[PDB]
């Protein structure tokens, strides 16, 4: 059969990779798997009801030492409230705010947050909305490997209570946070090193219940065209 | 600098 339909199984846990930064600092960063996904909070905590595993961002500390930018962000994380969610749900990434700041969210580069023509969104309160669609990113992922695209972006990046960053430095930001879902990664990686030659690679899919895949470059093509045919497109 | 919140009330 196809290893990689297992990433659609319903019930299975991708593995999210959570990096926090503030003022273009890392200062955070947590692997997550499960089935609730993932919801960022600053620790007021804290209504322990509310879905997701919580991802606390930390406290910037009390020093002397930058303390007026800290101070902003500290009271960012102090607004956060129920915080922001973020799970899957079949071949989409949904997110959805829970507390009271203003969050804007890009899918972009592993290393650059904003360009990026502007945010894809705003991320919405009360309801959830479609962050992610694993459709569209595998035929990408597909034109990659025959050489005529670029490499398929992966990474939501959120810029938590403030407006995005178009055309400003990224790093102004008091908080910004972004989520790799890592079996992305390891698709694109993957793919990277599949026209080494026609040898096997190993790819790590970091999802539940998942063994690590030996494929050729054509075994891996063929898999990743089975798999899209199964997606869902309008 | 100058810090824009956009953060709502209760």
């Amino acid at each position: 059969e196809n290893p990689l339909k297992r990433l659609l199984v319903p019930g299975e846990e991708w593995e999210f990779e959570v990096t926090a930064f503030y003022r273009g600092r890392q200062v955070f960063q947590q692997t997550i798997s499960c089935p609730e996904g993932l919801r960022l909070v600053g620790s007021e905590v804290g209504d322990r009801t509310l879905p997701g595993w919580p991802v606390t961002l930390p406290d910037p500390g009390m020093s002397l030492t930058d303390r007026g930018v800290m101070s902003y962000v500290r009271h960012v994380l102090s607004c956060l409230g129920g915080g922001l969610a973020l799970w899957r749900a079949g071949q989409w990434l949904w997110a959805q705010r829970l507390g009271h700041c203003h969050t804007y969210w890009a899918v972009s580069e592993e290393l650059l947050p904003n360009s990026g023509h502007g945010p894809d969104g705003e991320v919405p309160k009360d309801k959830e909305g479609g962050v992610f669609d694993l459709g569209p990113f595998i035929v990408d992922l597909i034109t990659f490997t025959e050489g005529s695209g670029r490499s398929p972006r992966y990474a939501l990046w959120f810029c938590v209570g403030e407006s995005w960053p178009q055309d400003q430095p990224w790093t102004k930001r008091l908080v910004m946070v972004k989520v790799v879902p890592t079996c992305l990664r390891a698709l694109v990686e993957m793919a990277r090193v599949g026209g080494a030659s026609s040898l096997e690679n190993t790819v790590d899919l970091h999802i539940s219940n998942s063994h690590p895949l030996s494929l050729t470059s054509d075994q891996y093509k063929a898999y990743l065209q089975d798999l899209v045919e199964g997606m869902d497109f309008q | 600098e100058e810090f824009e919140l956009l953060i709502s009330n209760s």
